[PDB]
């Protein structure tokens, strides 16, 4: 009974790869879909430098290699996250990929935001949605930035809320209130989508993971 | 629903669906006037 | 929250002019909160009554809670000079028996 | 009741502090699992500020020693009539296989630049390649 | 397994050189009235316009050639901090590409 919960919330803590993300990606995956390319050098943000490879002929570079580190770190959480039955929200304010994202999340069993963010969305959820409206326990956010060249105003509401976020933030990008930052490419279509079937493949994962461990564990109690 | 976070669910799952069909149909490639003496919904 | 209480800092009566009001008054309070366990916080209500002022500030301060440390749960853990805009404040870590030597404010 | 300050701390230390208070009763789900799998920086908010003076950014050109062949290339006959293609992952343009013939006339030992620019010119042409030394 | 370093050194992007005035093989991915946006393999896209000969052959999917000019689209203004940028690469639509 008690055992039973505790052996499906405690066991995936104990071990670093649980739902194995590591495999979904390799540098030499992120590499071909462009993950590296980054913004002009006029374009950088000054907490972005820790995470850029070099300056290729004016063009910014980001180290496959963090990108790597810090992509299974985010996806790990992620994953963790998905197996409690967490809400996770995408958000962007890209208009190329808003299909793209908002096909996504209905795929993961999941939410997006790819429309206009109302102020106070988050701070003032209760006026918005009702007297008990649930909010989102992980923000994805594939566009840190909207369409002002500004913080996507869910950033610090996010922060404020004391919400996790899993961002993919780009050369010009603000790295800083992004709880797992995911260093990469934002831009490019087929980098879009390699992170989008990441996040699709791992929410995915974890769902069907936690139906086998409910399976295991209460088959266990009558037998 | 996926788009409850929008604030506009319905509205928002609408015109996902129209311009889903939009790329489709721009993808895939007469007269239009199936219907004449017709309004738009107000 | 019947473990917090609130204390007022200050009462404003401010004024803005308008063409409908003339001189047109609003009260404008500055209170903070705190369980006297560690966890604090002040806000700021405006309102046109003083009553409500009152309820604006109360409530929003509950929610910009800081929490401080304190050393053995009597006095922090350090001294703390510091200075915000153009006031000056320079805090000293005093042992037990000592007492609030401070200002009014800083007091509350 | 909460701790909207998002410019002290982060997430996680407020609500740390939040429970430590007696204000949040129970942890949040996402808490246990960033106690064990945390990011590699606190997301902590920082002011981002100008660099002034003599303080400069810490970045490296990057710049191999292929592209010093390459320069007098492009200089010498502009970039090949051939189109590059840059979907093909192990394409080869024709920059690249006189950068690849000249390499290899440098590991014979030939230390004279002149000698391997126009002798890697003369294996090109015998390959069949096109190469107008356009001046234009 | 290669590592990154290598990957960048022998990326054809890097063998590229400068993009200024070179020529690239692009594949036109959305069109919008007589508007051609073409991907060359690069961060951004470029948007050329129709050519008024062959316009019918400028269909999805259709491999053209291009001669590139910058790779982002950026400029600092007056009072500036940050480059402006128009998230998009400038090339010069030349003609289709010879299936051969
Ligand atoms: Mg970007």
């Amino acid at each position: 009974g008690d055992d039973f919960q505790s052996r499906i919330l405690d066991t995936p803590l104990q071990h670093s790869d649980f739902f194995n993300v590591k495999e979904l990606f390799s540098v030499k995956s992120l590499f071909e879909a462009r993950v590296h390319l980054g913004h002009k050098a006029g374009c950088r943000h000054r907490f972005m430098e820790p995470y850029i490879f070099g300056n290729r002929l004016g063009q910014d570079i980001i180290d496959l290699d963090q990108t790597a580190l810090n992509l299974q770190l985010a996806l790990n959480f992620t994953a963790h996250v998905a197996y409690r039955k967490g809400i996770i929200l995408f958000v962007s304010r890209n208009r190329q990929f808003s299909h793209l994202i908002e096909t996504t999340a209905q795929a993961c069993g999941e939410y997006a935001h790819t429309r206009y963010f109302k102020g106070g969305l988050l701070t003032n959820a209760q006026l918005l949605f009702g007297p008990s409206v649930r909010l989102p326990d992980l923000i994805i956010f594939l566009h840190t930035l909207n369409n002002v060249f500004e913080p996507h105003v869910a950033v610090r509401d996010a922060a404020k809320m004391n919400i996790p976020t899993v961002g993919i933030v780009d050369t010009n990008c603000n790295p800083c209130l992004i709880t797992y930052p995911i260093p990469g490419n934002d831009d490019s279509p087929q980098a879009i989508q390699l992170f989008c079937k990441l996040f699709r493949t791992t929410i995915n994962r974890a769902k069907e993971k936690r139906r086998q461990m409910e399976a295991l564990h209460r088959l266990q109690s009558p037998k | 629903h996926f788009l409850f976070y929008t604030g506009k669910q319905s509205y928002y799952s609408l015109m996902h669906d129209v311009y889903g069909k939009v790329m489709q149909l721009e993808k895939h490639r007469a007269e239009s006037r199936d219907l004449i003496g017709s309004r738009w919904l107000i | 929250y019947e473990d917090f209480d609130t204390r007022i800092l200050e009462v404003r009566n401010v004024f803005n002019m308008t063409a409908k009001e003339g001189r047109k008054k609003s009260v404008r309070v500055l209170v903070a909160v705190g369980n006297g366990n560690g966890a604090a916080g002040f806000a700021i209500g405006k309102a046109a009554d003083r009553g409500d002022a009152f309820r604006k500030a109360k409530n929003r301060a509950i929610h910009y809670l800081h929490y401080i440390e304190r050393y053995e749960g009597h006095t922090i853990f350090h001294d703390i000079s510091l200075r915000f805009k153009r006031t000056q404040i320079r805090m000293k870590k005093q042992p037990r028996g000592y007492g609030l030597r401070c200002h009014r404010a800083i007091i509350t | 009741a909460g701790s909207r300050l998002e410019t002290v701390g982060s997430v996680f230390s407020r609500t740390r502090d939040l429970m430590r208070a007696g204000v949040l009763k129970e942890k949040p789900l996402w808490y246990d699992i960033y106690k064990a799998f945390p990011p590699l920086r606190e997301p902590v908010f920082r002011r981002p500020r100008l660099r002034y003076g003599k303080a400069k950014a810490d970045i490296q050109d990057i710049f191999y020693q292929e592209d010093q062949i390459r320069a007098k290339f492009f200089a010498t006959y502009g970039s090949g009539q051939k189109a590059f293609d840059l979907f093909n992952p192990n394409f080869k343009s024709t920059c690249q296989r006189f950068v690849e013939k000249y390499t290899e006339l440098q590991n014979l030992g030939e230390t004279d630049e002149e000698k391997l620019f126009v002798e890697t010119g003369k294996a090109l042409l015998a390959e069949g390649i096109i190469l107008r030394r356009v001046r234009e | 397994v290669e590592s990154f370093a290598s990957m960048l050194r022998h990326s054809p992007l890097t063998q590229l050189g400068p993009a200024k005035d070179k020529l690239v093989i692009g594949r036109i991915f959305h069109i919008v009235e007589d508007d051609l946006y073409i991907d060359f393999g690069g961060k951004f896209h470029c948007v050329c316009k129709r050519p008024d000969v062959d316009g019918e052959k400028y269909q999805r999917g259709t491999r053209v050639r291009l001669r590139l000019l910058d790779l982002e689209l950026t400029s600092r203004f007056l009072g500036g901090t940050t480059d402006t940028t128009i998230l998009e690469a400038d090339a010069v639509l030349l003609g289709l590409q010879e299936i051969r």
